[PDB]
């Protein structure tokens, strides 16, 4: 289904159209993990590398 | 003071009434005002906008404001009138098959040279398509035998609008002939992308009757001719704003067209809410920036989107992101400069060109920016 | 045996978010609420492959209390037991005891019942408050009044956040500390002091970190919580259960209040630098500057005290230490209890928290005693409050509310009774 | 540095921290609960 | 280059310096000396 | 759950209350076209404080403007964000007060106050669970002091068990604009100190003062100076927007910096403020933003506070900072300048820490300190005042208007004894 | 850790301080942006002692500069390294005193110290344990010394427990300036000796003389004198930023060199120092740096050390070295000369090595002598003030200002009776 009921928003139970769109983002996030892990090595084979944040 | 003034229309997102918003914009000062047509009351007073090129504004333009864009039917006033009657020149300005293999090139030295693109569609025709097509010339054997010739590849449709705008594309195409044009002028785009008198790579309207009739075909209010999307396989990629805006379309476009088939694009001025959508997914990573910010410049303006594909036709999402490079501009331009976002993305958020990130994300982002988007 | 546990305002809770996070990861459950019998004093198996807390968050502001109903653990309680006020009692004794307490007491109250209905074997409550705010401190009161109408018998452990003596975020919390204790005397039954400069001062010179937040103290305060219930959930060499306390520990009807330590509070990299053993940690158990609460024992002599060890511990050794202990004399015991010691020894080490920063250590130790610098402690309290109360400041809003005079000069003399019974006992 | 510590800081690289200090601390990966066992704390004096 | 009548005689925002996280100019370099960043992911 | 009401007054207040709407609608990330865009759902979850939703996502604040000029409501419904109240809510007069502090009190508001409190009293029963009110007016002007004040004195008749923040602009001498500046000032503290239950006093001085310095503008125009106004409203209400690490209501807030029922009158700032120039050379931690807190150049009204002392302060910050920080900064400046605090009440400072910074910018920073200084400027007031009122000036168009000379003697006893205890306890 | 911030003050002081700091960034390795571009490690942990990271390796000066006209502050901003300052600390009047003390202490000091206090102290509390400060300026002209003087005196009033160094020209009749160079050093001198701990005395003529000799430079400008004082400060500050075999701090350096506590003006020498035609057809031996360090000619002052006796003397080496080939080296230095020193004190030589050269350099050296030569600049120009003051010229613009004639008699005194203290220990 694309969208909830009446009793699902008392339910507490998200529409599909939310979980789809949540559980997009978060494999997005694991892609540019991924990416990152990798222009990091790709940096220090030339002696420069990412900022990291404190 | 000086005074440029036009009823534009704005249909509003939940409550489906359109309406005139009549509107004076102010080049001396750069300042936009609105007021509504009906009620006699003010909606936007005496403020600074200064982001809208008063160049970019014309009869027919879609130009946004205070997150509100709202397409200029028409100017009230008769001073307004000749003074725009100046810049309001519009043609059909399409390519033929043989030169959409170098159409990046055309199109850069079109903006490069000086033009505006106001919309821009790629199809495919088929045969009672490219008959549509061509009804004045439906006596001529030669054009009875052109329509096949037309109704085989790809084409490419764009209205341009420049002040004597008609004339300067009927100069720059040359003669129907190619040969003698090449030995008349180089320089004419049909000299330098044309084979034959028979082929012609570009072809102009020849009249602002026929140019608004033609420009009605192709892309009129319910008109969508002759859509050429494959899911299967491809990718989807944003000519953003910026580019828009400087010219380097042409720049991109014949880059990745070296590299991979281009298969449909259009110009897409979003809406606020189809941006969100579109964009949704990238507001948990931070390499992108702010969701708010990279959602804003993209409705800012007019951007183009083409459905990439590959020469093998395995799977175009991987090649096509190695090509893009990283997602910040200064990551690539130190270690990936042959990337085009490290090429002229200029920063974190005004970076070129946007890209498809995921194989399961190719055909869903290309089918809905090509069915859905365009349907509505 | 099961023990059900109650938590009472902003910092209550957020304590018992690092607890429960630790006994989940403990007895091997997802926070989802199912697992991949020592489980049975916490959690009750409701139908199959679930595990629900015996236990209840309640405050007025719904604030943290939906950042709960929204966080990780949103599968582990369901909506039903998080009570939620609809406005703050805003650090206000008066405001969180009669003013919205009356409205919120019986439902809580209510819910409890039906708890402790569907447990069998009740051990006993405990309770998470710090009595500086307005919630944890009046309603608090209240909720500890009626409970102890309502069973009495059944011992009560009361786990409180006091306000350190100058780093402090309240300007009220000397009204409502005084205003808690008035009935945190005649309540509970063992009430453990736990301050927030000390453990600062702990995260600070042994731990390292030096900008912490109020997640890491929470989490090692769930540690000593866990420590301490270790016995009750887990077979060791030595078991000592809830009730030891009340006789071990509480030789009067009014002096139950215990300085908690721990040991050995140690992160990742000291782990490696220190060769651990019993010796030194039973040391290291008694130095102030690995104790709960700022005071200096040495000022003080001790009642009383209990050590849970857990992990690798033999008994000879734990005899032996605790024998190098009452030999040496940098400490001093007090006349009356020439058994001073109270040991128990758990079979299980202290688990690690991903993202945490402690490292797996063989064994450790929690420390509860009780001296006589807790006497001093209320001292200070108690003048810090007569100095605001001798230009009367701040007490229009409390009568505002509804309450008088006489409640605040019968508190200051209750603790100047309390200040009297601490000094003739150290004697 | 330990590489492993390296390696999880730039991974947070890529978190914006747009989150509440609770959840971005009490997060749990789902390998991040262990089954319990009887492990080598003090369980190998009741196993002789 | 005036003309006397029509020419005006007379001599000729705070979100910017307060939310600077969307100012393009000024930002971290994001690139930076490996040797530096060794040294300061075990000194801060 | 816990609900804000605003009410705006005045030229001065409505446009405050308008660049304090553009403010607070982007930091929930809604459009001007009243539709959500945000990104987080930390900002979903307490939206029903400031607005409601209407038909399918369209939030409206809770907001009620109050004017005498039509000039006033052109002008906000001038920006942005202005399209996005309540047409209803225009409840609105026709006639113009005009810095006439008896038409404020005793003519227009015979015949508009009963309309503003017929839709205030709809939107205060439209929620369930009121926490307070919050008025945005100025002390000088006449359609927004005397209107604005009566609007209090009837609210606080009707509902006494609410929360009360107004935001008031006094007029100081350097940049003064009309008259009979201490002729409304007067009697608006006169009715504000039994009406209201605290009152964030501001000024255009000090916010010139901040603009040309700290700032390094070139053309502060008034957009500015009511931007920074609305970052300090709401620095100040977003702990119930906003889940913290140590939260604090409006009325905790109360209870923790007011000893006695007379002594309300706070002065406020704010951190960082920082040039353009020179952001890129400044670091972020919260000894930076404690540094330039408790610094006098930053306080945002005319009152010197190293010429008097703090009797309570409070500093509520935004972004993920360590607590440990927070507090050892605060005893540090507590225990450093020792002198500059009240002896008989200890721990002076009370902090809050929210999880969620503004949009932008990493760590930010809202003090509130009740000090003793504010007896100067009700003194620089009262001296003009009674330099007046011993020659009579400018008083017929006051009393022949309804009023008397006996609410003037009263207003400079309750000016007079208000000054002289804040002096008793200094 | 340890903390030493700089002060500069004067239009030499700047033009100074601008290529000390060019020369320190250069030893840590960071670029004209302000951003890290080194190659080795041992730069990085002492940093803290000059810098304060700002954001992302932004590294900031812990510098104030402070004159009274516009010129030498764009000078400064014109040339490389000007665009890592932070701008808040250029603090800076707009008159200007021009040569005139009593312009520099009394007038327009009552207005720029309040500030150039504040900015002083807020930099002073960003960090966590000072070592000291570090001024340089001039005692000619009139911003430079009168207000650093005053800056001196504040500063040694607030933080009386902390070193201060006073790098501090002092005029010469060889080469003149100005008319007034008496009336002010004078002056400068009489109010250094009892706040001031110690001072490096420096002067125009002496470098003049250096470069024409040993450099053997055509054009001398200011550059170059600027980039011999840098290396000398650089020399005497290297014991901090870097390890070494044997380190000396700067307290280390004072108790060793201060016999008494009036007794603490310090010339100063620096070596290696060849001419380019030579530069490759020498040696870099300790003994040949010893050679060029203990001769007059390389002295940093217009005083012959031959004509009185070293107090004291010491000598910071940096390089590889071995430490017995250092101290036998001392030893010969004070066996052959031993005239030249004091008898009452055995061993009148403190040395040190660091192990860290300056860039470009295998080996150097940095000497800093207390003799008793010094009275012979003192005698030098307090003839000069009795000159002009025994008839009074000048005399006016002066006790036109505040000042007053005892004030003259005072610094007379003052300069009289050290000299004579000098003579009596020579
Ligand atoms: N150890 C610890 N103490 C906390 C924490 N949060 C708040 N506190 C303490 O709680 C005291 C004030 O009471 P709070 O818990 O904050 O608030 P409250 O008890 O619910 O009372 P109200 O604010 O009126 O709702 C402060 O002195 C804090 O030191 C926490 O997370 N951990
Ligand atoms: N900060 C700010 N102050 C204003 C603005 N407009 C007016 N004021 C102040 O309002 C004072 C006069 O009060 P006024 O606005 O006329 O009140 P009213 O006549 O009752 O509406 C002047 O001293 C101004 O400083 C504004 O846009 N911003
Ligand atoms: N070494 C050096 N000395 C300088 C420089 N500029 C000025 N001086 C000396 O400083 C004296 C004048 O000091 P001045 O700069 O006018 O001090 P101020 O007017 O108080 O700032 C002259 O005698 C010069 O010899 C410089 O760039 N380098
Ligand atoms: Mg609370």
């Amino acid at each position: 289904t694309l969208a909830g009921t009446s009793s699902d928003r008392d339910a507490g139970i998200k529409s599909g159209v939310q979980t789809v769109k949540a559980a997009r983002q978060a494999r997005l996030r694991e892609l540019f993990e991924r990416e990152a892990l990798m222009y990091e090595k790709e940096l220090n084979a030339r002696g420069l590398s990412l900022v990291k944040p404190r | 003071n000086l005074r440029y003034c036009f009823i534009s229309e704005w249909l509003d997102p939940a409550s489906g009434i359109l309406w005139k918003y009549q509107l004076f914009y102010y080049p001396e000062s750069k300042e936009v005002e609105m007021v509504d047509i009906k009620n006699r009351r003010h909606f936007l007073k005496r403020t600074k906008y200064e982001e809208l090129k008063p160049s970019l504004l014309f009869l027919g333009s879609v130009v946004t404001v205070f997150s509100r864009q709202l397409k200029l039917t028409e100017y009230g006033d008769e001073f307004t009138r000749n003074r725009m009657e100046s810049q309001s020149e519009r043609t059909l300005a399409m390519i033929k098959p043989d030169a959409y293999k170098n159409m990046g090139k055309i199109i850069n030295a079109i903006c490069q040279s000086g033009f505006l693109i106001s919309k821009l569609r790629i199809g495919k025709l088929s045969k009672e398509e490219a008959g549509e097509f061509y009804a004045v010339h439906a006596g001529k054997p030669f054009v009875d035998r052109l329509t096949d010739f037309m109704s085989s590849g790809r084409v490419v449709a764009m209205e341009l609008v420049a002040p004597g705008a008609i004339r300067k594309w009927r100069e720059l195409i040359g003669p129907t002939d190619s040969n003698q044009a090449r030995a008349e002028a180089p320089g004419s785009l049909r000299a330098q992308f044309g084979t034959d008198k028979t082929f012609n790579a570009c072809h102009g309207s020849d009249a602002p009757d026929t140019a608004a009739e033609e420009c009605n075909f192709w892309f009129g209010p319910g008109r969508y001719p002759g859509k050429c999307d494959l899911a299967a396989g491809t990718t989807l990629c944003l000519v953003k704003p910026h580019l828009v805006a400087d010219g380097a379309a042409g720049l991109v476009i014949d880059l990745i067209q070296e590299s991979f088939e281009v298969t449909a694009g259009g110009l897409y001025n979003l809406d606020r809410n189809a941006a969100a959508e579109f964009l949704e997914v990238y507001k948990g990573v931070l390499p992108a920036g702010d969701f708010n910010s990279m959602v804003e410049q993209l409705t800012s303006g007019a951007c183009i989107a083409l459905e990439v594909a590959d020469r093998d036709g395995a799977d175009a999402v991987e090649p096509f992101r190695q090509l893009a490079g990283p997602l910040d501009p200064e990551l690539g331009r130190v270690l990936r400069p042959a990337s085009l976002r490290a090429r002229f993305g200029l920063d974190a958020v005004r970076n070129g060109v946007h890209c498809t990130d995921l194989p399961e994300d190719g055909v869903l982002e290309v089918n809905y920016f090509f069915t859905i988007l365009p349907t509505a | 045996r099961e023990v059900i546990s109650i938590h009472i305002g902003q910092a209550g809770i957020q304590v018992g978010n690092a607890c429960w996070e630790l006994y989940c990861l403990e007895h091997g459950i997802q926070p989802d609420g199912q697992m991949p019998d020592a489980f049975n004093t916490f959690f009750s198996e409701t139908g199959a492959g679930k595990h629900v807390p015996r236990c209840i968050f309640l405050d007025l502001e719904p604030t943290v209390v939906d950042e709960v109903r929204t966080g990780t653990y949103r599968q582990l309680f369901h909506p039903e037991q998080l009570i939620s006020g609809k406005e703050d009692a805003a650090n206000n004794f008066a405001r969180g005891h009669y003013t919205i307490g009356k409205e919120i007491v019986d439902l809580a109250l209510d819910r409890i019942r039906k708890l402790a209905d569907n447990c069998t074997g009740l051990q006993g409550f405990l309770v998470f408050n710090a009595v500086g705010g307005g919630t944890g401190s009046g309603l608090g009161s209240l909720l500890l009044e009626r409970l102890s109408v309502d069973y009495g018998k059944k011992s009560k452990l009361g786990f409180t956040v006091y306000p350190s003596p100058q780093v402090s975020t309240a300007v009220v919390e000397p009204y409502n500390s005084v205003l808690s204790t008035h009935s945190l005397l005649e309540h509970t039954d063992v009430a453990v002091m736990l301050d927030n400069e000390a453990i600062y001062d702990i995260c600070r010179r042994s731990l390292d970190i030096e900008r912490p937040t109020y997640t890491n103290l929470n989490r090692l305060i769930a540690q000593v919580i866990s420590s301490l219930t270790a016995s009750l959930r887990f077979d060791g060499a030595l078991n000592v259960d809830i009730t030891e306390f009340q006789t071990n520990l509480v030789p009067y009807p009014r002096i139950h209040f215990m300085l908690s330590s721990y040991a050995p509070i140690i992160s990742a990299e000291k782990a490696y630098h220190e060769q651990l053993s019993v010796a030194e940690i039973t040391n290291a158990a008694f130095e102030p500057a690995s104790m709960m609460v700022k005071c200096d024992p040495r000022h003080g002599k001790y009642m009383a005290c209990c050590l849970m060890y857990r992990g690798d511990v033999v008994p000879k050794d734990v005899n032996a230490s605790v024998a190098t202990i009452k030999t040496k004399r940098t400490i001093q015991f007090v006349d009356w209890c020439p058994t001073g010691f109270k040991c128990g020894i758990n079979y299980q080490p202290p688990t690690v928290v991903p993202g945490g920063d402690l490292a797996k250590v063989q064994r450790a130790v929690c420390m509860i005693s009780n001296s006589t610098a807790i006497g001093e402690i209320f001292s200070r309290l108690d003048h810090k409050f007569d100095l605001m109360y001798a230009k009367r400041a701040f007490v229009h809003w409390y009568v505002g509310e509804g309450m008088e005079e006489g409640e605040f000069s019968e508190a200051r003399e209750d603790l100047a009774a309390l200040e009297k019974d601490f000094e003739e006992v150290g004697a | 540095a330990a590489s492993a510590e390296v390696e999880k800081l730039t991974v947070k690289s890529v978190d914006p921290r747009k989150t509440s200090q609770y959840a971005d601390d009490y997060h749990k990966k789902p390998a991040d609960t262990k089954a319990f066992s009887k492990t080598g704390g003090g369980y190998w004096i009741s196993q002789r | 280059g005036i003309d006397p009548a029509q020419h005006r005689f007379g001599a000729v925002g705070v979100r910017k310096a307060l939310q600077p996280g969307l100012d393009p100019s000024l930002q971290a370099p994001k690139v930076l000396p490996k040797l530096h960043e060794d040294f300061k992911a075990t000194a801060t | 759950m816990r609900e804000i009401v605003h009410i705006q007054g005045g030229q001065c207040g409505n446009q405050i209350g308008a660049k304090f709407w553009e403010v607070v609608s982007d930091e929930h990330g809604i459009d001007p076209t009243g539709t959500y865009h945000g990104d987080s759902d930390l900002q979903l979850e307490r939206i029903n404080v400031y607005f409601n939703e209407a038909t399918g996502g369209r939030y409206v604040p809770r907001a009620i403007l109050m004017d005498l000029e039509p000039g006033t409501m052109d002008s906000v419904r001038s920006g942005p964000y202005g399209q996005i109240f309540r047409p209803d809510n225009f409840v609105f007069g026709q006639t113009g007060a005009g810095n006439n502090w008896a038409k404020g009190h005793y003519t227009e508001g015979a015949e508009l106050i009963d309309s503003v409190l017929d839709v205030v009293r709809k939107e205060a029963e439209s929620c369930d669970c009121l926490q307070g009110f919050q008025v945005c007016h100025s002390l000088g002007g006449g359609t927004g002091s005397g209107m604005g004040t009566l609007l209090i004195s009837k609210i606080r008749e009707e509902y006494p068990d609410r929360m009360m923040l107004t935001f008031s602009v006094v007029p100081s001498p350097k940049v003064s604009d009309t008259v009979v500046e201490p002729y409304n000032a007067t009697l608006s503290v006169h009715q504000l100190v039994e009406n209201a239950d605290e009152c964030m006093v501001l000024d255009n001085e000090a916010l010139y003062d901040i603009c040309f310095r700290t700032l390094k503008l070139t053309t502060p125009t008034f957009g500015d100076l009511n931007h920074l106004i609305s970052a300090v409203m709401s620095g100040i209400t977003c702990c119930l927007r906003f889940p913290g690490q140590l939260n604090a209501d409006l009325r905790k807030l109360a209870v923790n910096l007011i000893p006695f029922p007379r002594l309300h009158f706070f002065m406020v700032g704010f951190t960082p403020l920082t040039s353009r120039g020179s952001q890129q050379y400044r670091a972020l931690t919260v000894p930076e933003l404690t540094q330039q807190m408790w610094d006098a150049k930053n306080m945002m009204c005319a009152a010197d506070p190293r010429h008097g002392r703090y009797l309570t302060a409070s500093a509520l910050f935004r972004g993920r900072m360590s607590t440990k920080e927070v507090d050892e900064q605060m005893l540090n400046v507590q225990n450093k300048n020792s002198s500059y605090f009240v002896e008989w009440i200890p721990n002076n400072v009370k902090s809050s820490v929210c999880d969620i910074p503004p949009k932008g910018l990493k760590m930010s920073a809202t003090f509130i300190g009740n000090s003793t200084a504010i007896q100067e400027m009700f003194k620089r007031v009262s001296e003009q005042f009674t330099a007046m009122f011993r020659r009579k000036a400018f008083l017929h168009w006051y009393t022949g208007e309804g009023m008397d000379e006996m609410e003037f003697t009263e207003a400079e006893s309750n000016m007079n004894d208000l000054v002289s205890e804040y002096q008793q306890y200094q």
